[PDB]
């Protein structure tokens, strides 16, 4: 009701009202779990900790007192906080014209799924690709008229980056950052229009590095390289007067590279064969 | 760098199947500075396992034969 | 009450303190009955006290079995309370009389289940084994009342867990192969339904089902059955991919297990393990490259002890065991993989390599050389393995399948032949052997 009354008249009133409804709901959460972490935490495993009766034979297949408990007086909160991340700018604002406001709404929603919960990160993750698959493959009504206006671009492009890419190596999650390239090669396909701005050797670097170990020091010596180089045009462009950081950059550049002669090809050994190769191409 | 180290390692392993023909493990323990015999050994038969060299460095004499051609 | 309250929350830890009194309730009118009662009236309170005990693990009868009675002097009062009788000889006393005394196939039906289930949950396998063995119940539980057969699978279950506990991996696997590879095993075993499954059922249906789970603490972990069930076909099928990686026919042990290699090979990105399932297809691949000790930390760190291993009452005994266990097949799956590249081994190099005692460690290259799954010879003097270089090239491992193959389409060729020459063969049978 207050977006449409507030529509093409005064938004003023919606980032005010919007940003006091996720604010008082979020001190309702702190205070839930403290209230529960402090006083009925301690309730829990109060007094001794020998002899349960009835919490030795459960020790089979439970867990422990305080999350058995935490359950009952923070669950609510987080719940609570996760339903309206998810219908609140999502189920209000999946798109339109300006306000950014957004950023921070995934910023507060990657925040709560890296301390709660990790589960809404597929939630959350599923319903951006489809807002963003609604719009690059939507294009129909007076919301953003796409063309050469980075500035909001840029933004989301590199908001969803350093979000998406912390989350997943954060949580330990891998699916997730997988996606989250994908997104971004998808975005560069479709967003390649323009030259190129800053960010560019920010989110290199920080994909190489993540990288590093999970593949094989090879691709990731390569990506290495790929922001050695970076750090070269953007030189020219960034200015560096800096030594240690060219040494740091030949130190990167080495170990990447010298770290393994072969690959231990034992699954294809085995079966025949990939589906194992293709995969290897995309990631190139 | 530990990787790079057996990379090395690795580099160096490959060449002396070329520069001998044979050599005595007791030799072959003091050509190569390195934390054991003893792990270095199996990362080398590890290494032989994934046919990357031919040594029967594992032999009742302890000693390690490279051989010419053979097969 | 214990269907209804939540098993997460407090209020079931309260509601389980009144299991005592039942319990005790149970005691005084067995004893009662024991005085006065019919033998049709005292074979069902026996069957209602097996049902309060056969699950628990008795922590007495083991705290009696860690101490010796090596010598300190108190009190002839503080043995009268400890002549408690062992919940396995009341267990053996109350299902021998109700297999003497009962007129009803049923109680002796649910009697033999509980006393089985009570022999493998104490790992008395031998026992537990015999038991299910002597009851034909495989054949005739078919045509018994649903609440029976969710014990027969719990106790079915339970025979597996057992069957791992003491190192039968082969005999664990096929134990847990049909409830694990039906998708179902939580509606088999009354713990629930699968909400996949809530939207082809009648409400009607679903209202019966719901009465027939089990309570939460009588529930056997679906991920310590699948770890369980994981593991045992971790430590079959891999020495058996290893030693025939060269062969045309292929015969999958694990369908369920080649189906979650397959689903882990499929993902671009590979993360440090945090499931329980990628956590054995992380420790899969770690044994296919012969190295035990990251197969090893896959499968023993703290985020799968409190999961999975610290639920059994005898964590440690399962640990070193399975750590014997995955030493014992990685030796394997090494000299299958290594064979190829190896003139000569010692046995002390294996023994130092593995961290296994030298007779076994000859014991198992003994056994594959036996078995014509190793091209070896073992020298007695030196204590080394010879190997004999007759390994078949790439090239006369194609040429070898392809012999196979030919031979099959001959055998197949043979069949059709047979088939043509059986012409066509209507007319021609009529007239020789009245």
């Amino acid at each position: 009701q207050y977006k449409n009354i507030c529509q093409q008249v005064n938004i003023k009133s919606l980032e005010d009202v919007v940003r006091a409804y996720l604010k008082l709901a979020e001190e309702k959460t702190e205070a839930a779990k403290e209230e529960s972490q402090q006083m009925v935490l301690d309730i829990e495993d109060l007094d001794n900790i020998q002899t349960p009766e009835s919490v030795l034979l459960s020790a089979v297949s439970g867990e422990d007192t305080q999350d058995r408990t935490d359950r009952l007086l923070l669950t609510p909160w987080v719940k609570f906080l996760w339903e309206s991340y998810r219908q609140c700018l999502d189920l209000l604002r999946n798109n339109s014209r300006v306000e950014r406001l957004y950023h921070d709404i995934a910023q507060q929603a990657f925040k709560f799924c890296l301390q709660y919960t990790r589960k809404a990160e597929f939630r959350k993750l599923c319903d951006n690709l489809r807002m963003h698959l609604s719009q690059i493959q939507r294009h129909h009504n007076q919301s953003t008229a796409i063309n050469l206006n980075n500035p909001e671009s840029q933004s989301m492009h590199l908001e969803t980056r350093l979000v998406q890419l912390d989350s997943a190596i954060s949580m330990e999650l891998w699916q997730e950052a997988f996606k989250a390239v994908e997104d971004i090669h998808g975005l560069f396909s479709l967003s390649k229009k323009p030259p190129k701005p800053q960010l560019m050797a920010n989110y290199y670097n920080k994909v190489s590095t993540v990288f590093w170990k999970s593949g094989n020091a090879l691709f990731h010596a390569s990506t290495l390289h790929r922001l050695y180089h970076l750090s070269r045009e953007m030189r020219k462009n960034l200015t560096q007067d800096e030594m240690q950081r060219m040494s740091t950059r030949v130190l990167l550049a080495t170990l990447s590279i010298p770290i393994t002669p072969e690959r231990t090809d034992i699954a294809r050994l085995l079966d025949m064969d990939g589906i194992i190769v293709e995969k290897q191409r995309r990631l190139a | 760098v530990p990787q790079l180290q057996s990379n090395t390692i690795l580099r160096l392993l490959q060449q002396v199947a070329q520069i001998y023909q044979s050599i005595e493990f007791s030799r072959l323990t003091s050509l190569v500075p390195f934390v054991d015999a003893f792990q270095l050994e199996r990362a080398i038969v590890d290494a032989a396992r994934h046919c990357d060299l031919q040594v029967r460095i594992d032999h009742t004499s302890r000693t390690l034969s490279f051989g010419s051609d053979l097969n | 009450i214990m269907q209804n309250t939540d098993p997460h929350s407090q209020e079931y830890v309260e509601h389980l303190k009144d299991e005592a009194q039942v319990c005790a309730i149970i005691e005084r009118v067995q004893r009662y009955l024991e005085e006065k009662g019919t033998t049709e009236e005292i074979c069902r309170v026996y069957l209602r006290r097996i049902l309060h005990t056969y699950y628990k693990f008795d922590y007495k009868a083991h705290q009696r079995q860690l101490t010796p009675p090596e010598g300190s002097s108190k009190s002839e009062q503080d043995q009268a309370e400890n002549e408690g009788e062992d919940s396995a000889v009341l267990m053996e006393r109350l299902c021998k009389y109700i297999y003497a005394k009962d007129r009803t196939d049923r109680i002796r039906t649910c009697a033999i289940l509980c006393h089985i289930y009570h022999h493998a949950l104490h790992s008395r396998w031998y026992q537990a084994r015999d038991l299910m063995l002597m009851s034909h119940l495989q054949d005739n539980i078919q045509h018994a009342d649903p609440p029976v057969q969710i014990l027969y699978n719990r106790t079915m279950v339970q025979l597996g867990i057992c069957a791992f506990r003491q190192g039968l991996t082969k005999d664990a696997h096929n134990a847990l192969l049909d409830i694990q590879s039906s998708g179902r095993a939580k509606e088999l075993l009354g713990q629930g339904l699968l909400l996949r499954s809530l939207q082809e059922r009648n409400q009607e249906q679903e209202k019966v089902e719901r009465r027939r789970q089990v309570p939460f603490h009588l529930h056997i972990n679906l991920e310590l059955l699948e770890c369980v069930y994981l593991v045992s076909a971790m430590l079959l099928e891999i020495p058996y991919m290893a030693a025939h990686e060269s062969d045309a026919r292929r015969r999958m042990i694990s369908k369920q297990f080649h189906h979650q290699l397959r689903v882990g090979e499929r993902q671009p990105l590979l993360g440090p393990p945090e499931s329980m399932r990628e956590h054995v297809v992380a420790a899969s691949k770690a044994m296919k490259m012969g190295d035990w000790k990251t197969c090893h930390s896959f499968i023993i760190n703290e985020k799968m002890n409190g999961k999975v291993w610290d639920l059994f009452p005898e964590a440690d005994k399962v640990r070193t065991m399975l750590v014997r266990k995955i030493q014992e097949e990685s030796l394997r799956t090494y000299l299958f993989t290594y064979s190829s590249v190896y003139d000569s081994i010692s046995m002390e190099t294996l023994s130092d390599m593995f961290e296994l005692d030298l007779p076994t460690v000859h014991s198992i290259i003994s056994k594959m050389i036996i078995n014509e799954e190793l091209m070896a010879s073992l020298d007695q003097p030196t204590q080394t393995v010879v190997m004999h270089r007759t390994e078949p090239t790439a090239q006369q491992n194609l040429a070898l399948q392809l012999a196979e193959k030919l031979g099959s389409l001959v055998e197949n060729n043979e069949r059709v032949f047979d088939h043509k020459q059986g012409t066509y063969g209507g007319y021609f049978r009529d007239q020789k052997d009245g």
